[PDB]
């Protein structure tokens, strides 16, 4: 009887874990954008600064 | 003699501008000389800005150049010594002896710059090359007369690796070898020169079977960008004129691009993506094309590649893959575990990885080992989140094996004996395949994992497992 | 003269700026005193920027240069077949002078909106995982995108070899001439690639446009267009030609180099704005001409190399946007054993069944389903037997269906040999068989049919369809072999 | 007229375009009418680019300029010992003129390939975590990379303090002179550092070179190079030297400033193309010389400042590639109580045991390997599952070894005091002791030997190795103490 109570709790434990971990993914995935865009803009700045070189 | 005089007009870093007279301009890729009290500062033509002005690249320290010193046109690209005369001697980029052995008596002087062999001259081979390293001979075996690449971040084991190859191929090779140090620790050369004497490869009062070309990192951007060519030229000679097997060791090849990357900005080149110069693919190309086997002679090349920030997406490493037949990628994630040489079994591939080359039996055993190590890495998310007990009977049995094979790939090198304390061990390919085969069949599921860590032949595994039990 | 001639003002970086030629055309070729040729891409009021096809060591200051009055042109026609030429179109194999039936400009305008037809002629690659899952069509632009050392060339390479089934035949509207475009590859590789097609008798209908890495940048720039025309020839004359660009990634790098050295505006990742106009003006050249135009067709299989699966990069995004489907390949899938590692999940084809044999379509419509549900329930396979029977059934199929797609290299199979394997897989006649013997199953099964049910195979090859009679006859022959097994 | 003189055309931001000077050399020192000196880096026909060592509010258009005729050099010799000089080598401590024996240039060629010796001489850093895991060797360059406020300087500083054990001696070949190179730091800090050295009578064998932030960019740039020449001196006269750069990260920023201002095109993140060549021709200058040369040597402890723990950065990677290993320091380990926070996982020494003391080499063989297993077990016990005897045994010891490595700043420990502690650790005599006890255990155990078993400490010290007899006594001395209390 106390085995049927573990599975029941463990079924709830991993349910919220998937919800938190899952929702955590929708948060880091946003940080992956701003960080992707940052690298694209930064690499672009050196390219422009190397060409804007005059006297 | 009828030399062409010139005069320096600008000096910026490793970039020197000379102003010649009309009708007296030297073509691109021509050497120049400027007399100094200390020595000679060779220059190399790069561009023609116009108005009788040429831009060169300082082959040495630019400090001490006076606005308008008279430069002497060499009349041709940098000349390096060739022939068996260069055997057993150390040579810099300019082709001058730097071992205190007096002048190098060469019958010929061939320019460092030359065109790549013709598509017609290209000769394909399928012969295999036996080194003695299990993880290699079993997975990605090197080809005789082929191009090898040793990829790896900083402190992974690229040097020790290439050093062992010399301790197992060079003596065992009835031909000639050429080592070229490009952008590395001057001290590593020293130890090398010392070992070549002690092994017997280089004899000061006798015969030698290898030449030495160094253009280390202490040298300016000019030198490190052409030292690779200097040593290539000496190899190529034994290739066509001598018509015999030759071992070319380059370390490191990444400095070739980098060095050029430093000066590209000063030569008025708009920096390409990642800061590298636009002329990356071509330069990296005009070097690898020359390093190859023709119908005149065979050349086995072992080039160690550096990986900036352990990033393989970097242009420098990325471009180099296409110029290699056998690639031996080293992962830092493998070093940290203590398993060495930190060779990545999945990412490392080879050309001779074919049944019709290494044998049918050899291919199957190699493929099984790869699939085992893959599933292992695939279950890494379960072995930490659910334990080992949750795995199935087929899984646990595989996992254990994957751990044994993994540790079984490690091998003690006689070169890094000072690091491991264990005497080097050279395993034969014929025994190597027979070893894993046996382990794949489960014939040693009783033996402990620690009995496969840092072990040569399969016999030693059983011997070790028995010595521990005592 | 000053109008037909010019003086070199400055030379370097494989680009020399000349003064004069006040009547020179855009992108026109020119010839220097030394012998090396080049083409002017930039036409400035004062000077003219001209790229080099050879070392800049030959070109000096003040040197004289004269016009050629001709734009980049390459000789086309059926004489090239079995030869190996460079970007310009000269011989490099040493088999003598080429016999072309005319020339065509490197730059040709793509067929208009009206002179085309919906692709309907399948391009059998001989790859089970391809012809079953991602069907390719004559005139389609299917992209072979994937990381390094994944099996991108394998896909194309097998395709070419799988053409001996029709090219050695008599009918022309059935054949398919193959044009491979080596860009940025070392000579050693090309010499081998060629040597493989020969040991298989494929050079008989293959054209190699080699553009080694040591060659000047512009060569690697013109290679794809050069080869493009060569194949269009076949297309215009009412035939079928398959051209594989391996790889466009290297081409862009070359072009970037020229553009930067010429001091043109640098964009994302140092690529000029016209980089997209480059590939779009290349891929759109391949299509399916209508009945009035000649019903001719030109298929394109462009190859793109990603850096760690990053399909979001600049170049890849451009190519993927233009093509009509991808054959995404992953190294990981390769390690597991699944070879060729064609990620069914990503690999797609916009044309689809439109260009696939109905004989295989009748057994492939469902194969995309099972595999689809298999990728979803793939995590369960790692857990104990506590899995219900419903999901378990999926695992039984997937393991086996995935094991069937595994096809050795250099071993293409005709449709007549694919259908029998797919039909036995879909219904589930292998579920009872061990997942270790699936390999030998294909061998012994094919040999069986070719000795006892040869009449069935030959009817599928000719008709190309499966009638209710065959569906029953094929099932009976299968259940018989599975039984005796 | 203008051959030896020149008139200023423009001036600002520490840069001065002077006209004339058609006989000045490359990188030659010059003097303006104001009194302020300068350095010529850009040689052009029109004008000469010069960088100022001082403020530029004094230079004005049309001012006279004179040349020195000599390359920027600095005074060298024993005299500097205990003195605090600046880039140029002038006294800034206020204790009289610098009595130098010779003068050497700033830029000196690295020692030859022929005149070298493999590193075999240890460098007692007094840090157990260091001398046990990543030993230093006379002639190598051990990096000290880490974020701000971690303990980079600490490692270096303690080293100098530890040298007092031999510098007060009579033997020369055993001593080790120290050269601290403050770059980018504020005068406040430098003052406090030099104060601390004196509080330990460590200033007498120490030379300090100051290049505070306030000074001109060219000073911060030249500081390390001149400072190196100072140390090279001992290396040549058959003595041993120990230079510490702190930090090259600032030096590159400085050198970046001259480039940008001299209108020199930037590479990545504005750093000059040859930024690598900045640290390469610096670190290579330190190495072990041949017996013919004097058996002299120069050790280097470069310091770098990462941002957010990002070692993948531009400058750091440039230096990691040159240095013979690195002592990674993590902020996170510092709070956890690991002080000094040396990450063994990432800290390595390329010279390895060759440099380590022979005695200490025996007691700790696979210790680094064991600490690797500890982190392996420590991460796996995170699951919250029970552990067997094996995984808990190593977990017990591995946890205490990490606690034994913790050592307080300003507290260098001799070799005779490190061996015993490590001995009792690797074996397993601490396993049966509580964690918060390891602390006082160290001090108590030492006091025990210094009182009773002092003979052994004297043998380990002189011999430097462990004999069959010495192990016996040492074994019994350990067990006897464990029984006590
Ligand atoms: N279908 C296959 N069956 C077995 N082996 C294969 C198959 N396809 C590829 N290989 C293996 O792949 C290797 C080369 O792969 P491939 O040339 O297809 O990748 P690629 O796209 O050309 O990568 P790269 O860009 O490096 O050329 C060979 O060593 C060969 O063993
Ligand atoms: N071994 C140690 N034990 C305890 N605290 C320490 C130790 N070493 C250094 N610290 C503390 O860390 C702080 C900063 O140390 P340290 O000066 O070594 O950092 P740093 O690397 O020099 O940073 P910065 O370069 O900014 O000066 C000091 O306040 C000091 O008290
Ligand atoms: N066979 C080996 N076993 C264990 N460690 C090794 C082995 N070979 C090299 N190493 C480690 O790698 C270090 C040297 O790295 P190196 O070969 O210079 O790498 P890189 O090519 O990245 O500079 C040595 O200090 C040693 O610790
Ligand atoms: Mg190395
Ligand atoms: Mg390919
Ligand atoms: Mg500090």
């Amino acid at each position: 009887q106390g085995y049927a109570a573990e599975i029941s709790a463990r079924r709830n434990a991993m349910d919220n874990a998937s919800k938190n971990a899952g929702d955590m993914i929708n948060r880091y995935s946003i940080l992956y954008n701003r960080t992707r865009q940052a690298v694209i803009t930064n690499e672009l700045v050196d390219i422009i600064t190397g060409a804007s070189s005059l006297g | 003699s009828t030399p062409i005089t010139g005069k320096v007009t600008a000096v910026i870093g490793a970039i020197v501008d000379v102003h010649f007279e009309q009708s007296e301009l030297p073509a691109i890729l021509n050497a120049l000389e400027i007399k100094t009290p200390q020595g000679k500062l060779v220059l190399e033509v790069a561009q023609h800005l116009g108005e009788n002005t040429v831009r060169t690249i300082a082959m040495d320290g630019t400090e001490g150049l006076v606005r308008g010193e008279k430069v002497l046109d060499t009349g041709g690209p940098i000349s390096v010594p060739v022939g068996r005369e260069t055997l057993g001697r150390i040579i810099n980029v300019i082709g001058e002896p730097i071992d205190e052995r007096g002048p190098i008596k060469s019958k010929l002087r061939k320019p460092i710059h030359a065109d790549p062999p013709s598509f017609a001259e290209q000769s394909t081979s399928a012969e295999i090359l036996e080194t003695g390293i299990k993880v290699v001979d079993l997975l990605a075996p090197y080809a005789r007369g082929g191009k090898i690449g040793l990829f790896g971040g900083a402190g992974v084991g690229k040097t020790v690796f290439i050093q062992e190859l010399i301790n197992n191929i060079a003596k065992a090779h009835g031909g000639f070898s050429v080592f070229t140090g490009v952008g590395e620790r001057t001290r590593e050369g020293n130890d090398l020169y010392r070992e070549m004497k002690e092994t017997g490869v280089i004899n000061l009062e006798g015969e030698s079977k290898v030449a030495l070309v160094f253009g280390q990192m202490n040298e300016p951007p000019g030198a490190r960008a052409r030292v690779a060519l200097t040593g290539l030229t000496i190899a190529e000679y034994f290739r066509d004129e001598e018509g015999q097997d030759v071992l070319l060791f380059i370390d490191n090849i990444f400095r070739f691009t980098q060095a050029g990357s430093e000066v590209s900005a000063l030569l008025g080149r708009i920096p390409s993506a990642v800061g590298y110069q636009p002329t990356l693919a071509t330069d990296m190309g005009l070097l690898q094309e020359r390093i190859t086997t023709t119908k005149k002679g065979s050349v086995t090349s072992v080039q160690a590649v550096y990986v900036p920030a352990d990033d393989l997406t970097d242009p420098a490493p990325a471009t180099t893959f296409a110029h290699l037949d056998a690639t031996t990628v080293l992962s830092r994630g493998i070093s940290e575990l203590g398993i060495y040489p930190a060779v990545d079994p999945l990412d490392s591939k080879s050309r001779l990885l074919d049944a019709a080359v290494v044998g049918q039996e050899h291919y199957d055993v190699a493929s099984k080992v790869q699939e085992t190590l893959q599933t292992y890495k695939s279950l890494q998310d379960i072995i930490a989140i659910l334990g080992m007990d949750e795995l199935s009977e087929q899984d646990k049995l595989t996992v254990e094996r994957a751990r044994k094979i993994q540790r079984f790939l490690s091998q003690p090198f006689a070169v890094a004996e000072v690091f491991t304390g264990i005497p080097g061990k050279l395993v034969r390919l014929k025994d190597t395949v027979a070893s894993f085969k046996a382990v794949l069949e489960g014939k040693y599921d009783n033996i402990p994992e620690h009995a496969f860590y840092m072990v040569g032949g399969i016999e030693d595994v059983v011997a070790k497992a028995e010595k521990l039990a005592a | 003269n000053l109008n037909e001639t010019g003086r070199v003002l400055a030379v370097g970086d494989g680009i020399a700026r000349v003064f004069g030629l006040n009547n020179i055309q855009a992108e026109e070729l020119v010839e220097f005193s030394s012998g090396v040729k080049g083409m002017a891409l930039n036409l400035e009021p004062g000077q003219v920027g001209i790229v080099l096809f050879g070392s800049d060591r030959l070109v000096k200051e003040g040197e004289l240069v004269k016009r050629t009055g001709n734009i980049v042109d390459v000789p086309v026609g059926p004489g090239l077949l079995g030869r190996v030429v460079d970007a310009l179109g000269n011989p490099i194999d040493g088999k003598g002078p080429i016999d072309a039936a005319g020339r065509s400009r490197a730059q040709v305008k793509a067929p208009g909106i009206l002179p085309r037809r919906s692709v309907h002629e399948p391009v059998q690659t001989g790859l089970k995982a391809v012809d079953a899952l991602v069907p390719i069509g004559r005139g389609q632009r299917e992209l072979i995108i994937g990381d390094r050392q994944t099996g991108k060339t394998a896909v194309a390479l097998d395709t070419i070899l799988n053409q001996k089934r029709w090219n050695n035949g008599s009918d022309e509207s059935k054949k398919l001439y193959c044009v491979y475009v080596a860009v940025g590859q070392k000579r050693s590789t090309v010499a081998q690639l060629v040597q493989t097609l020969e040991q298989h008798d494929a050079m008989k209908y293959s054209i190699i446009v080699a553009a080694t890495a040591s060659e000047a940048a512009p060569l690697q720039y013109l290679a794809p267009f050069t080869a493009a025309s060569i194949g269009e020839w076949f297309r215009d004359n009412g035939k079928h030609a398959l051209i594989v660009y391996d790889d466009l990634s290297k081409q862009a790098v070359a072009y970037r180099q020229l553009s930067l050295l010429l001091r043109r505006p640098p964009g994302r990742e140092a690529y000029p704005g016209d980089v997209f106009y480059l590939h779009s003006r290349l891929l759109e050249r391949a299509a399916k001409l209508s009945e009035k135009e000649g019903s001719g067709s030109l298929t394109a299989l462009p190859v793109i190399e990603t850096q760690g699966g990053d399909v979001s990069a600049y170049i890849p995004t451009n190519v993927i946007s233009i093509t009509d489907g991808q054959i995404f390949l992953e190294a990981e899938l390769f390690y597991k054993g699944i070879r060729p590692a064609i990620n069914v999940g990503l690999s797609v084809s916009r044309v689809g069944s439109a260009a696939q044999v109905k004989a295989l379509k009748q057994v492939a419509g469902s194969l995309k389903l099972f595999l689809a549900q298999y990728r979803e329930v793939a995590a369960f396979a790692q857990f104990g037997s506590d899995l219900d029977a419903s999901t378990k059934q999926t695992l039984v199929r997937g393991e086996r269906l995935t094991q069937l797609l595994k096809q050795n290299q250099y071993s293409p199979l005709a449709t007549e040999e694919q259908v029998p394997l797919i039909y036995a897989g879909v219904n589930g006649h292998l579920d009872g068989i061990e997942l270790s013997r699936i390999g030998e199953f294909e061998s012994s099964f094919l040999s069986y049919l070719k000795s006892n049910h040869n009449e069935l195979l030959t009817e599928i090859r000719e008709k190309g369809e499966l009638s209710k009679e065959l569906l029953a006859s094929l099932k009976s022959a299968t259940e018989s072999f599975v039984a005796t097994f």
